[PDB]
């Protein structure tokens, strides 16, 4: 079941219509807690946070003069984060900024394949309706917070010399390197002894043990995944791993909320070590699939947004096996997807609705095999498991 | 809203560096001690140090340094604070009357820029031509001096190496050059620049960039003899010189990190070495000579002189006398001997300053009359640290406050007070080294072992697996211990002693139910290296009786249990993010009642009657209300803006006063009553201060008498805080008027003082962090109020030109210094 | 002379590519967002989780709160001629189609399958055999048949439906095709002409009303082929000949009244061809 094949680089390219896209990797920077008006897309419902990376198809005349609008523009355009699907019950969201982008007009329609990227998240100020074709907001951008080492306080001068260690000696083929963690802790928190706490308390708010924490569990769901694909920086890293995450609306819009990128590690950890079974989103009575089968299929994790060619965006989760579910379709490639894996539509016994699909390598020597590509919405993951 | 003020009781004793020169005149030597944001000035006489001066300077002591420029006699003074305060100073004595001058100053922050890891770097170019700066990474300030740059203007090189561990200026160069080892993947590497203000940028090194050990950190200059530089790491000291390259590794340096280091004679023969655990060894050099410019070196020899405090700076002043200046424990002032003393050191002490150093934990207790409380504090840390006893005044000695020393020769880490067994309940933590097969064995023989009982807990819980495989042979392992100590004689009476790898996390004494008997209650959690997060812990309970302790109960908890204190009549515990009710029942035998989650680790827990405030390391403070005719916790009130916090305290039901980064204080008030109730559940911060030290712990009561003038008392509360430099200070709350006229007073003072660096107060008092730089609001800072008094009545007049305000704060009355002084002197007392 | 259309026809039928021409037009088929029509809370009141009617299309002519119908209106220029289409008549949707027809003006209700189609129920009898007048007091309605009215092929169950606390009437040419079981085609086309050519000529097929509502307690495999032979009929016949599957695609755009097997197709174009001239 473990056996590596077939190269994660392809679904991250969204390879939906070929290449020649925009790809002008100039990005765009924003001032923080300023107040911006920015356009919102709709009938985009989803929660995006900073670093994924959103494909998106568009139909609607006014969408896709809200496209062009954009393409001349620095493009960066509003995400709201629905706390309530009602009307829009939106006080937080994430803008996004377009990096690839192509236009075909199939047909005597038009279509537009944009393809987006989350920048920066905000708090809504005032929505409004202005520009009757696409509603434009007022927003104030929410400043990234990043705090100082925790032993940065004490300031034991004298061993500031000491603060430096040498690197980890390798990745992950020596064990003893895991005394390196235990010789890391007692070296950097060694001015904890002036303080009222213990060294080990202090390293459950360092950046870097909570990252490397992390780290071991997704090489757990991921012996393939190795270093140097995670980001160094501790904000990358947090948002990242927030991608990856099969929680709800409310753990997601939750996780946003937070500021600061510790705050964000240690909610990340204790959701990744409490949340191990998740049950259909109405029946809670199912449990599809448990924490034990995840595994990731692309660099960007073990989760994914893709878009099916109606503009419907689908948070798929990759995951080996699935119980009480039974198929519905016949294995058709159609879409590409998955690079030649097909796709079958699934539902639970218990409740008749989607779930996800299940995808099997159309040329049976592939390792990834048969796995299942369940859908954030359709699974509700439970805090006891019990 | 939120009037506060807050005044310094006790002066910080812990030193951040100390240096010999010629400050105050040519012809004298001068001792200048940095006690935070205290300079003192002292001078040798052969027989001890006898003070000359001492200077409370609006800033911490980043860096200091003196260097004689050679433009005049006397020597000069450099200063470089927290705040990057930079300033030159030089004692001018007139007659009587000792003053500090300025002779320029200038701030020398970058507006854009990440603090590098590492910390300030102040070196000093021993011609005098230049002074540099590491503040930020990948730059160096540089500071030129030519009696033109009096506003400290510099400039900035860009600097390849990012990771720099230690800088230094090179004696005998025709023009600046430095050295400094770094890392980079490679390893470490000892390279040098030319650096020049014609260019105003580097040049080429002297030599070249050869490999160092990878636990290279101290850099050290040695003077025009033998040129070069000398790289101290771990267990290897090298002397590298052009082409010349003497390395030694001695095994006695192996056992301990060399942290402290100073010349010893002007021709660089002789260096003191300091390490991290206080021992104290002399590294030689054998000034071989061949011919003339001899500029060589046979060999480096060291030599271990002996054991004194952990060092925190050394100086070698006047001869054999040299002045270990500590920081966890007390400085000393040991005199160096040539010959052995019968024991293999040659080392004796021969005085010994006062430091609260740390102050952990304290306890204001009031001894023997009702009404003054003296105070007790778990000061210091490894051999070093004691129970100090604070007493003000006398109803024999005479000084301000007494300060009765219990040495411990191991870390304290929290205390509470019995009344009915008249005991200390002070807990406790030593290091022991693994044997080879062995259960570990002690350094130094110390409190928890030298006790009248040793009794040791033998608890059958917590039989499941666990691996001590990373139990090697040098593991410094935690052995901790509850000590009940005598509160007359301060001798240890037990020494209870817990389950192996058991961490005592909190401790506290009370009367639970309707059982008479008093218990001391102690929280402790089972902790592991594999696990990151502790999953198992115990709440123990101790009756003290007849000389002796027994575990009456004993409750698991699967958890690690962080702070608890004594709710009317129960036990409110905190888990993990989870605050508990333990109701104790007739049967002895804590029952848990009802258990609130919050989503936050609640480290600091305390209580206002049914209020009780949690607090999260990262600010995370939270509200919570026992509702008794129910039987839950509701959250009345929160507030998240992360950042870094050490201790928390409730001044009154609405005030809630805490520290946070950057040695700040911070006051939140819960406004209530509001229109909306998403408005009143949060919590609305009003006060910040920037206190300047490191507030460890928060105490309720006073050290100087019970109420004296009943209501009549400006001064509504009292508590006590104590920070880790060893400042033991005091905040109370004030009225409206009183408020704004001490804050006019403030003002004007600002206005009429002159400062130590020409720095202006409201920049210092400021609230500072890396988000923003709030000025103070809130607070008073009671150190100038009464430095009000301690200037000539000319200052006192100009300060109060049109203040009206004055008696009774009626009719606009204009004011004199006869209830200003009133005001003040009537301000003193609270302390 | 033969128009293109019979050629086509007949090279479909020769080279068997009638599977192939369904699958390539449900494949060009495109969608439409429908999110409203879909709730969690609305699950209750969706007869079929899979089908949704486009929310541009579907007009949620409610004049209240809430009170989803899971109904469509289909209003293309070619034709002139507006339809409604919905789906089985739970009691809750039932009212909502009795408000609905009622809002709509509605002339004729036309019904294309059986309460107990393979033995068993997909949509709810609403309408009785007998006059049998019933009074619903969900929105104050009044059901009663103005007679049974049987005809050889089909029947006829024209209502009076009236509204009480508005105070009113409306009479409906509620059309039955009787010789129809739930996924297939009667074999006789000429049955369907004549019952097509009788509803055509009772005035459905006018702006005299509001616009008729077809249902097949679906409103997809069987309105849909309906609708289209309807349009076709009124669309190139008064005029220049209109290849079928390009207006197909673009009613196809205001619901997915598709047929589901290209058996549908072949009968749509059978009945389109013999209602030619
Ligand atoms: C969806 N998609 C994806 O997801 N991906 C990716 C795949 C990769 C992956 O891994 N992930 C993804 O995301 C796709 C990739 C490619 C593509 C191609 C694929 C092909 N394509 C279209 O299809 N376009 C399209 C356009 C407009 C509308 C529709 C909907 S539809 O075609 O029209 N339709 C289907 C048949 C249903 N039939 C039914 C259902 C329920 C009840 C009854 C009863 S029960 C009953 C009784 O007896 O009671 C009845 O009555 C009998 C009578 O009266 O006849 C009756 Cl009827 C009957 C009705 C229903 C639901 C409405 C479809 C073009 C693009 C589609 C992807
Ligand atoms: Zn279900």
């Amino acid at each position: 079941p473990n056996i590596i094949n077939f190269d994660t680089s392809l679904p991250t390219s969204h390879t939906y219509l070929g290449a020649d896209m925009e790809e002008f990797h100039g990005r765009t920077l924003h001032d923080d807690d300023s107040c911006q008006v920015i356009p919102v897309l709709p009938q985009v419902m989803m929660i995006l946070i900073p670093g994924q990376t959103l494909p998106l198809q568009l139909f609607h005349p006014q969408e896709v003069s809200m496209v062009r609008n954009l393409i001349q523009k620095d493009r960066t355009f509003a995400v709201l984060a629905y706390s309530n699907v009602q009307e829009r019950e939106a006080q937080f969201g994430t803008t996004a900024e377009i990096y690839a982008y192509r236009e075909e007009q199939d047909f005597g329609i038009e279509i537009v394949k944009v393809k987006a990227i989350g920048r920066q998240r905000f708090k809504v100020l005032e929505l409004r309706t202005q520009s009757d074709g696409i509603q434009q907001a007022k927003v104030q951008i929410l400043p990234e917070c990043v705090l100082p080492s925790t032993m940065s306080a004490v300031q034991l001068e004298s061993l500031n010399k000491c603060q430096i260690f040498p690197s980890k000696p390798v990745s992950r083929e020596d064990q003893c390197s895991y005394k390196w963690w235990q010789k890391y802790q007692k070296r950097k928190f060694h001015c904890a002894n002036l303080t009222s706490w213990p060294r080990w308390l202090y390293s459950l708010y360092d950046a870097e043990t909570l990252m490397d924490r992390i780290k071991k569990q997704l090489r757990e769901w991921d012996e393939n995944l190795k270093d140097d694909s995670l980001p160094s920086n501790p904000i990358d890293f947090s948002y990242r791993v927030a991608a990856c995450l099969p929680i709800d609306d409310v753990l997601r819009i939750q996780l946003l909320k937070i500021g600061s990128a510790i705050q964000r590690l240690r909610c990340e950890l204790d959701i990744m070590n409490k949340c191990t079974s998740l049950c259909c989103k109405q029946c809670q009575e199912t449990e599809i699939t448990t924490k034990n089968e995840i595994f990731s299929l692309s660099l960007c994790g073990p989760m994914a947004a893709y878009v099916n060619p109606h503009g419907y965006v689908h948070e798929t989760l990759t995951v080996y096996k699935a119980c009480n579910l039974n198929l519905i379709g016949r294995p058709s490639t159609e879409h590409s997807w998955f690079p030649g894996y097909a796709w079958t539509v699934a539902q639970c016994k218990i409740c008749a609705s989607h779930i996800g699909w299940k995808f099997t390598a159309t040329k049976k020597d592939m390792s990834p095999q048969k796995f299942w590509g369940l859908t954030r919405s359709a699974l509700l993951p439970t805090i006891p498991d019990t | 809203m939120s009037y506060n003020y807050v005044v310094t009781a006790q002066k910080p004793t812990a030193v951040n560096g100390c240096v010999t020169g010629h400050f105050t005149s040519a012809e004298d030597l001068n001792l200048l001690i940095a006690k935070n944001t205290r300079l003192e000035i002292y001078v040798v006489t052969a027989e001890g140090l006898r003070p000359v001066k001492e200077v409370g300077m609006y800033g911490k002591i980043a860096v200091m340094e003196l260097f004689r420029p050679k433009g005049e006699s006397k020597d000069l003074l450099f200063i470089l604070t927290a705040k990057y305060n930079a300033c030159i100073l030089e004692y001018k004595q007139s007659g009587e009357s000792i003053d500090i001058i300025t002779r320029a100053h200038g701030n020398v922050q970058d507006r854009i820029g990440r603090p590098s890891e590492t910390g300030i770097i102040g070196i000093i170019d021993p011609e005098c031509r230049m002074i540099g700066l590491r503040l930020y990474d990948g730059l160096f300030k540089v500071i030129p001096l030519d009696r033109d740059n009096k506003e400290l203007k510099a400039f900035n090189i860009r600097l390849e190496e990012l990771h720099v561990i230690d800088v230094k200026f090179l004696y005998g160069c025709q023009a600046p050059t430095i050295c400094f080892v770094y890392q980079d993947p490679q390893g470490r590497h000892v390279k040098t620049y030319e650096v020049s203000l014609r260019e105003k940028e580097f040049n080429k090194g002297p030599w070249k960039q050869e490999n160092v050990e990878a636990e290279a950190s101290m850099v050290i200059a040695v003077p025009e003899p033998f040129g070069g530089a000398i790289i101290i790491g771990q267990e290897s000291i090298t002397y590298h010189n052009g082409d010349k390259y003497l390395a030694i590794a001695p095994p006695i340096i192996k056992q301990s990190t060399i942290v402290c280091h100073n010349r010893v004679d002007p021709n660089g023969s002789r260096y003191l070495l300091g390490d991290m655990e206080g021992r104290l060894f002399m590294l030689l050099l054998e000034k071989e000579e061949q011919m003339d410019g001899t500029v060589t070196l046979k060999d480096l020899r060291v030599e271990l002189l002996g054991e004194t405090s952990i060092a925190e700076c050394l100086t070698y002043l006047d001869n054999g006398v040299v002045f270990v200046g500590s920081r966890l424990g007390d400085s000393q002032l040991v005199k160096l001997n040539v010959d052995s003393n019968e024991q293999g050191s040659y080392v004796v002490a021969m005085e010994t300053f006062t430091n609260l150093g740390p102050i952990v934990d304290m306890c204001v207790v009031d001894l023997e009359r009702q009404g003054q409380g003296q105070l007790v504090t778990c000061s210091g840390a490894f051999k070093e640290g004691s129970l100090r006893i604070i007493r003000n005044g006398i109803g024999d000695e005479i000084q301000k406050l007494h300060i009765r020393t219990v040495p411990l020769y191991e870390s304290p880490r929290k205390i509470c007070y019995q009344e009915v067994s008249q005991c200390f309940g002070v807990l406790s933590s030593r290091i022991e080294v693994q044997d080879t097969s062995g259960g570990t064995t002690a350094l130094r023989p110390s409190a928890s072992t030298q006790a009248l009982s040793s009794s040791v807990s033998s608890s059958k819980l917590f039989s499941s697996s666990t691996a001590p495989h990373e139990t090697s042979f040098g593991e410094e392992v935690e052995v901790h211990n509850l000590l009940i100590i005598d509160q007359h004689t301060f001798e240890v009476l037990h020494a209870h002693q817990f389950l192996q790898n058991e961490y005592a996390l909190s401790l506290v004494s009370c009367k639970l139910g309707k059982d008479p008997n008093t218990y001391f209650i102690v929280g402790t959690a089972m902790v592991y290296p594999e696990e990151a997060e502790p999953k198992q812990g115990r709440i123990v309970v101790f009756q003290y009786s007849d000389g002796k302790l027994q575990t009456v109960a004993e409750k698991e908890v699967k958890g690690a249990v962080y702070s608890m204190v004594e709710f009317n009549g129960k036990l409110l515990a905190s888990i993990n993010s989870t605050v508990r009710l333990y109701e104790w029942t007739t049967e002895k035998e804590l029952r848990t009642e009802c258990n609130h989650y919050n989503n936050i680790m609640a480290l600091y827990l305390k209580t206002k009657g049914d209020f009780i405030l949690v607090g999260d390391l990262m600010r995370s403070v939270l509200l919570l209300a026992y509702k008794p005719m129910e039987g839950n916790f509701e959250e009345i009130a929160r507030d998240f803006n992360p950042n870094w916090m050490s201790a928390v305290e409730i001044l009154d039901d609405d005030n809630f006063l805490g520290a946070e980064n950057a040695f700040n204080l911070f006051v939140c008030q819960k406004d209530s009553a509001a229109t909306t109730d998403e408005e009143r559940q949060h919590l609305q911060e009003v006060g910040l201060f920037h206190l300047g030290e490191f507030v460890n712990v928060f105490c309720h009561g006073s050290l100087v008498m019970q109420n004296l003038g009943e209501t009549s008392t400006p001064t509504q509360g009292s508590v006590l805080f104590g920070t880790v430099n060893g400042m033991i200070g005091l905040v109370t709350s004030l009225s409206e008027s009183w408020y704004n006229l001490l804050l006019d007073m403030q003002n004007r003072l600002n206005k009429v003082i002159k400062s130590v660096g020409k720095i202006e107060h409201s920049f210092w008092r400021s609230f500072h962090t890396e988000r923003k730089t709030e000025p103070a609001t809130g607070f008073i800072d009671g150190d100038l109020i009464e430095s009000f008094l301690d200037i000539s009545r000319p200052k006192m007049q100009e300060v109060v030109a049109n203040l009206q305000y004055d008696d009774g704060s009626g009719m606009k009355r204009e004011a004199t210094a006869d209830d200003l002084i009133k005001v003040v002197e009537e301000l003193t007392r609270i302390h | 002379m033969p128009t293109t259309i019979e050629r086509e026809f007949e090279e479909l039928d020769t080279q068997r590519r009638w599977q192939p021409l369904y699958l390539e037009i449900r494949n060009e088929s495109h969608d439409y967002p429908h999110r409203v029509a879909k709730f969690p809370e609305n699950r209750n009141r969706n007869r079929y989780r899979d089908v949704s009617p486009y929310d541009h299309s579907r007009v949620k002519l409610q004049n209240a709160e809430n009170d989803y119908i899971n109904a469509s209106l289909v209003d293309i220029e070619e034709a002139q001629r507006s339809y409604i289409l919905t789906q089985g008549p739970l009691p809750n949707t039932c009212c909502h189609f009795w408000l609905m027809v009622w809002q709509q003006k509605t002339k004729a209700v036309v019904m294309l399958n059986r309460i107990v189609e393979k033995e068993s129920v997909k949509c709810a009898q609403y309408w009785p055999t007998d006059d049998q007048e019933m009074l619903f007091k969900e929105t104050g309605f009044s059901v009663k048949l103005l007679s049974e009215d049987v005809k050889s092929y089909y029947t006829v169950h024209l209502l009076q439906l009236e509204n009480i606390n508005s105070g009113e009437t409306r009479t409906i040419s509620h059309f039955h095709y009787t010789t129809w079981p739930d996924f297939g085609v009667p074999e006789s086309p000429a049955s369907f002409l004549n019952f097509l050519f009788k509803v055509r000529e009772s005035g459905s097929l006018n702006p005299d009303h509001g616009p008729a509502v077809i249902h097949c307690s679906a409103g997809i495999g069987r309105s849909g082929t309906f609708s289209l032979v309807d349009t076709c009929l009124v669309l190139m016949e008064k005029g220049d000949d209109i290849n079928i599957k390009q207006v197909l695609l673009n009613m196809r755009k205001y619901r997915m009244g598709l047929i589901q097997t290209p058996d549908q197709l072949r009968f749509s174009y059978m009945a389109i061809i013999e209602g030619a001239k």
